[PDB]
Parts: C-alpha cells; structure tokens; sequence
C-alpha cells in the first residue's frame, strides 16, 4: 500500500510522468477531498527534483497543469536514444 | 493547481 507522501520525482524524470504517478497514487489515498485538494497543492511542488522545483516555484500558484508542463518541458531530458 | 485540475486534466 503507497502513500501520497512515498511519491517524489525521480533525478531525471519528466516532470509530465511525475504528475501522472502523483496523480493515480493520490486518487488512491484515503483522505477527505478538501486534503486531497491540498495535497495537490504543496506536495506536488514539494516532491518534484530540485531543477523542477525551482521553475515552478517561478511560475507561481497562478499556474496552470498546462503552464507547468511547458515550463518543465525537457529538464532531465530530452530523452532521446544517444 | 487543486486535486480537481488533475481530475479534469486526465479525466473526465
């Protein structure tokens, strides 16, 4: 059994695959919906790597999912075969 | 963001 709070993202993984296992753990969590709201709202920012971390914290809580993804857009990356 | 913009985001 996982906890939201065991979910962090990995040194180099995009952050678009990080949302989504912050995502299916936390639909998961058995907490009320209003926690689950802020969950959402600190820990996501929290647990993303440092490089992450500090793009997001620059965009502000303004920002969309959609913001963010295109913020984070190849940090880590970019993920191709060398 | 909320726990509804994930919902929205990946769902219905």
């Amino acid at each position: 059994p996982t906890s939201i709070l065991d979910i962090r993202q990995g040194p180099k993984e995009p952050f678009r695959d990080y949302v989504d296992r912050f995502y299916k753990t936390l639909r998961a969590e058995q907490a009320s919906q209003e926690v689950k709201a802020w969950m959402t709202e600190t820990l996501l920012v929290q647990n993303a790597n440092p490089d992450c971390k500090t793009i997001l914290k620059a965009l502000g809580p303004g920002a969309t999912l959609e913001e963010m993804m295109t913020a984070c857009q190849g940090v880590g990356g970019p993920g191709h075969k060398a | 963001i909320t726990f509804e913009d994930l919902l929205d985001y990946y769902g219905p």
